[PDB]
């Protein structure tokens, strides 16, 4: 839905947005998986396992959630609330390393590189180079075009 | 107004929003309209163009064809700050500009 | 390139040539595809040892 | 239903066979679709006639040059590449070209038959020396579809006996096509795709009607399940 | 239509009296105007003069001499 | 831990350092200061008293 | 900024790609080989030009 | 980086890495930006002019310590302030050139 | 929600006072799009006062940057809440977590120069589903002063006007609520007395629907038909709010007195047949 | 020579919302030409049915606060926009709903008629929290193609707009996600014959067979003017 320009990042050095894009693409993958088997009318037991691996993954972390002690109804509510994508919290100077990103991509069915094959909309051909796609959280600023014109 | 990239234009072409184009060239529209006899008085021409009818767009595109406009950023540091272009009528509210 | 043209053919060939350069460059940059990713920035292995 | 039918076609062309055509502004995104379909069909999807095999009386290896010619083997193959012939009836035909003496080797001396129909038979093929230049060879013209690369004719199977040199030739009469789409306006809207096609061929068929043929082809592909 | 003046520069190169004589031409082509010497394709007089430079019989030095003719 | 509003949508995080001090009230700079200016503080050295 | 990289990708040369080592009549042929997806955008062909 | 075989043995040739394509083609960036992205960012100097004795040993792709980032803050604040305050003195100079000439 | 955050989103959302936070723990008794009624926990509410909590959420209001504020009840019926728990979500937040923009699906690739240097491409799908469309609230104020040539009247009769212009107006000279006004139209009709139509007109370009109208005046002055009708509407609204508050308090009072009268001797027939009084 | 004109087979359904269709073997190089053209036509122009105008009895403007319901009216308009309906008899049909009492107001509560069909009766719109919280709205539904905003739907400007009207943006897009794959089909002895498969995601209002038939018909009609001089 959004097509940016790569040439911005090599000079402006704001390379963190690439990692944000990789995490965003990674985060949606867990959401679709839940959306895959939530729409399939699957028993809550199957969910309890999967979300369990989606929360205990990574290195030693301060997060420690016991999914198997809330309820059945609360787990169903969580599944209905996470079907759009599992949120990820990253502390400013205590964030996640690349290994955690790769491990979370393991949980989904997405390429590890973060670059996937694309198709030109008009010509229907294949771009000769893999292109990075992901979910970026962007803002609309107050400089409305109507006020400036 | 704000700018954007029109990567389908020639070196001597710049885009213009329809609203800005009509606002700028309305005095020329009345002269073009009264010459063709569609309107009668200045009030008649003003109320005719106020409704944005069909003939207004084509007569405006006629008068736009050869009437260069001058574009200049606010800090005109050097000699190329003020340049000229031939307008091309487009939809939107941004000055479509050549990349180069 | 443009300079050479400006000193051989004049002005109109140079400007039309520059326009053709822009069009072809845009078209074959879109058709090529050039993305940047973590796997594209390679860290030299010796650096740590250094 | 309630669609914008394209009209206002263009015919002007400043060339013998190099035509450009412009259409009425179509609906959004239809210009790219039609342009892409026409280009992809025209590049590699027509029946056509072209040389496929040439055997030279004297040359055995594809790099073994012969005296009496100022050009090379590769040069003569490129020269005969743009032969631009059309053959009717049988899809396979063989012909012989023999010339002895000095001067250029045109296409008129190809010993034409009733199934060659060569256009502009002044294409340079070879140049000759004083008296030793008595060259002769045979050319096979075949009917095929689109472009076939030399490799796919599988080429390195050693099935050619001595010097039955294969030639990388194209059956498609179209030499180059490129299309642009740009904005155009209607009485109140100003964003409709308008299409222009740059068409040129080798003179075998008229570029004005050539694209028409391609259109008909795609029409056939839709005649199976087109509701009417 | 016409956008560049390279033809004017290459033989009659001057950017000032050329535009002055073009303005003098166009002013009385607009009011009290007569038929031009070249075909018109929905242009105004603000571009017809420059095209007359291309034909050769109208040029910057020609207008200065042609002023005596009028 | 894991209040009812937290159980609604648990946010996964990668935190190695265990926080020891919670984030303070982000307005204590203002409130407390004005709290000194208007309070009925006896023997006040800092106040309208 | 953008068009320069497009032109740079236009003119490169890898050591091996689809459709290399053969010859073409002229620049017109190279356009048809690439557009129909039979040869790579950059190869080691030998073309005749005027 | 690129090592592609051609009929048997492997051969080396210029890399097709996107970052190197941006750097070499001159579209954007230079050797400094590419060095900062992967190699050492470079030892920074205190605003008064003194150069700190502990260079940053980590690139942007890898993690940055809180002190390294904090040390790298005022290195860019000086440049940003210079650019912000340069729009007045420099432009004014042009005025003193226009009146005389 | 932001797919990738920091964990301070909840802190920034709840420490600021824009969102409504449950002051005392308990259970929810009645939810509404404009107000929230919370049945406070029995062991938490101090004796003497045995009422229940009322949270009157705010609605569309003009802000310093003309953006809109509107709290949305993010709770349901019959679910427990805790002390300091989030009950409503204001602008740019949801479920007690900060949310400033939207999470788009983006790809990094040059595309025909439409993203030439810093520009961006947007698919028409996002503008179909209105994922970024915003709401803005503007204030237009018209004052009625008194010059030497008599005070300017706000009457509905004006020379050199058409019936179409006054059709949106009422007979007192002020537009209705919800009438989709256009650029340059008249909102309140005022003439300066020969009368000069010093009425308020919408600035050109901007066009929308009128949300609210407010009238202020000094004591001892005429009140037009619309003035008296809006004053009566405000009186009825205040009376309704007070009546709802007192009836909710009285429901709580009846509950508590029934709870304390269940013991010590209660009349069985009076409990289920006679009214509470 | 011949061109092996392809027909359609295996039009089965998998989940009653998206369908996989298969075509008879095509000539070499024709898989991508037809696939892209068909996909673009599908995502471009389809006949679709959607809501445009809604009129609730107890409301002045869209930014009001209706009594009883526990959510605003903007989300009501958004949910109505997201509703998918199928009309067969005529193009313009007016729908009405009436619900009261505590409980969510699902789409099944709509006053369904013989000329209309609801594909998702479990779709929710509003939740009623009061035992006496009567709600009543009139829904205007019509056909169209593409996306049309409310900004250009007020172009009529006949002043036939009472206060109770509410205009919701229309999205006449019965298709959401389309994709296709080219597979090497097995035939008598030819090799250029390869089958094409199209997987299409729909809201449930249009059958895939008539969709692709209309797409091919529109493309052929467009090409009819192209094949001329």
């Amino acid at each position: 839905d959004i097509v940016l320009n790569p040439l911005g990042v090599p000079s402006r050095m704001n390379i963190g947005q690439i990692l944000e894009t990789h995490l965003g693409m990674a985060a949606k993958g867990i959401g679709d998986k839940i959306n895959a088997m939530l729409k399939q009318q699957q028993e809550v037991a199957k969910l309890r396992e999967f979300i369990q691996r989606a929360y205990d993954l990574g290195a030693d972390v301060r997060q420690k959630v016991d999914l198997s002690t809330f309820s059945d109804e609360e787990v169903m509510r969580l599944a209905e609330n996470l079907r759009k994508g599992m949120p990820i919290a990253t502390p400013v100077f205590d964030g996640a390393k690349e290994a955690e990103i790769k491990e979370l991509l393991k949980l989904g069915d997405l390429p590890t590189s973060g670059q996937i094959r694309l198709y030109d909309g008009r010509t229907g051909e294949q771009f000769e180079r893999p292109v990075t796609v992901g979910y970026m959280y962007m803002l609309k600023l107050n400089h409305l075009v109507d006020d400036k014109m | 107004s704000v700018i954007t990239v029109g990567p389908y234009l020639r070196l001597h072409q710049c885009g213009l929003p329809k609203k800005m184009a009509l606002e700028l060239f309305k005095p020329f529209i009345y002269g073009k309209l009264e010459l063709r006899g569609l309107a009668t008085t200045i009030k008649a021409a003003k109320k005719m163009v106020e409704r944005e009818e069909a003939v207004v767009w084509d007569i405006l595109d006629e008068v736009i064809r050869e009437h260069p406009v001058l574009l200049n950023r606010a800090p005109t540091l050097h000699r190329l700050g003020i340049q000229a272009f031939e307008p091309v009528l487009i939809e939107g509210k941004a000055i479509q500009l050549h990349p180069l | 390139m443009l300079n050479t043209c400006y000193r051989i053919l004049g002005l109109k060939p140079t400007v039309i040539f520059a326009d053709q350069i822009m069009y072809t460059g845009f078209a074959y940059a879109a058709r090529s595809g050039a993305s940047v990713g973590i796997d594209d920035m390679v860290i030299p292995e010796k650096k740590h040892e250094i | 239903t309630e669609f914008l039918k394209p009209r206002l076609v263009d015919i002007e062309q400043v060339s013998s066979t190099h035509a450009k055509v412009t259409l009425e502004p179509l609906e959004r995104g239809f210009g790219h679709t039609l342009g892409n379909a026409l280009r992809r069909i025209l590049l590699s999807s027509m029946p056509g006639c072209a040389v496929t095999e040439v055997e030279i009386d004297g040359v055995l290896h594809e790099y073994s040059t012969k005296e009496g010619v100022q050009e090379d083997i590769l040069e003569i193959l490129l020269n005969l590449k743009g032969l631009a012939v059309r053959v009717q009836g049988k899809d396979e035909v063989i012909l012989t070209l023999n010339k002895s003496g000095i001067g250029p080797v045109t296409a008129a001396d190809i010993t034409h038959d009733g199934d060659v129909e060569i256009v502009k038979p002044q294409h340079v093929i070879c140049h000759l020396t004083d008296e030793n230049a008595s060259i002769s060879m045979r050319i096979k013209v075949q009917r095929g579809r689109g472009y076939v690369p030399a490799s796919t004719r599988h080429s390195e199977e050693d099935e050619r006996p001595i010097g039955r040199l294969l030639v990388d030739a194209c059956y498609s009469p179209v030499e180059r096509i490129a299309y642009n789409v740009e904005a155009a306006r209607v009485e109140q809207r100003t964003d409709l795709d308008k299409l222009v096609i740059e068409m040129e061929t080798n003179g075998t068929i008229d570029p004005e009607e050539a694209i028409r043929r391609a259109a008909t082809i795609l029409a056939e592909q839709l005649e199976a399940f087109v509701d009417l | 239509a016409r956008v560049t003046v390279q033809d004017a520069v290459e033989k009659i190169g001057n950017r000032f009296d050329l535009v002055l004589v073009a303005a003098r031409r166009a002013r009385q082509m607009q009011v009290g105007g007569k038929d031009p010497l070249v075909p018109e394709e929905n242009d105004k007089t603000t571009v017809i003069a420059l095209r007359e430079i291309e034909e050769g019989l109208i040029n910057n030095q020609i207008l200065d001499v042609r002023e005596r003719q009028e | 831990v894991y209040s009812y509003t937290e159980k609604k949508r648990i946010r996964k995080d990668f935190g190695k350092r265990p926080q020891v001090l919670d984030v303070p009230y982000l307005l204590s700079i203002q409130l407390d200061s004005f709290q000194k200016f208007i309070e009925q503080d006896p023997e006040g050295q800092y106040g309208l008293e | 900024q953008d068009v320069v990289l497009g032109l740079y990708y236009m003119t490169r040369d890898c050591v091996n790609a689809k459709g290399e080592g053969m010859v073409l009549t002229g620049p017109k042929e190279a356009e048809r080989l690439y557009r129909s997806g039979l040869a790579s955008l950059h190869a080691r062909v030998k073309v005749r030009i005027t | 980086e690129t090592v592609i075989n051609r009929d048997g043995q492997e051969e080396k040739q210029v890399s097709f890495n996107s970052i190197y394509m941006m750097a070499d083609s001159g579209a954007r960036g230079s050797a400094a930006q590419i060095r900062q992205l992967a190699g050492m960012r470079g030892l920074m100097a205190k605003p008064d002019g003194s150069i700190i004795e502990t260079p940053i040993t980590a690139n942007f792709r890898e993690g940055l310590n809180v002190l390294q980032y904090f040390i790298s803050t005022h290195g860019a604040r000086k440049g940003l302030a210079d650019t912000a305050l340069k729009t007045a003195n420099s432009g004014y100079l042009t005025r003193r050139l226009v009146d005389v000439a | 929600k932001p797919l990738v955050g920091t964990g301070m989103e909840r802190a920034v959302a709840v420490d600021s006072g824009v969102t409504a936070v449950a002051k005392r723990g308990g259970v929810v008794q009645y939810v509404d799009a404009s107000r929230i009624v919370i049945k406070v926990n029995e062991d938490e509410m101090y004796p003497g006062e045995a009422g229940i909590d009322i949270y009157n959420l705010t609605k569309y209001t003009r802000s310093n940057q003309n953006t809109c504020i509107n709290q949305m009840p993010c709770v349901s019926l019959g679910e427990p809440v805790e002390r300091g728990d989030v009950l409503a979500d204001g602008p740019s937040t949801d479920l007690g977590e900060l949310a400033l923009g939207q999470n788009m699906r983006v790809a990094f690739m040059p595309w025909n120069g439409y993203n030439f240097e810093d520009s961006i491409l947007v698919s028409e799908r996002v503008v179909q589903e209105d994922r970024f469309t915003t709401i803005h609230i503007q204030e237009l104020a018209c004052v009625s002063r008194d010059t030497k040539l008599g005070p300017e009247e706000i009457t509905a009769d004006i020379p050199n006007v058409g019936e179409a212009a006054l059709s949106k107006l009422d007979e007192s000279g002020i537009v209705y609520i919800g009438a989709e006004v256009t650029g340059g139209d008249i909102l309140v009709g005022k003439v300066t007395p020969d009368v000069k139509d010093s009425s308020l007109r919408v600035p050109n370009g901007v066009s929308g629907t009128v949300i609210d109208v407010q009238v202020f005046t000094r004591d001892g002055v005429e009140k037009d038909k619309r003035a008296l009708e809006i004053e009566e509407m405000q009186l009825k609204q205040a009376k309704k709010d007070l009546s709802e508050e007192l009836q909710i308090l009285e429901a709580g009072l009846f509950s508590r007195i029934r709870a304390v009268l269940v013991a010590g001797g209660v009349e069985a027939e009076k409990l289920d047949k006679l009214p509470r009084d």
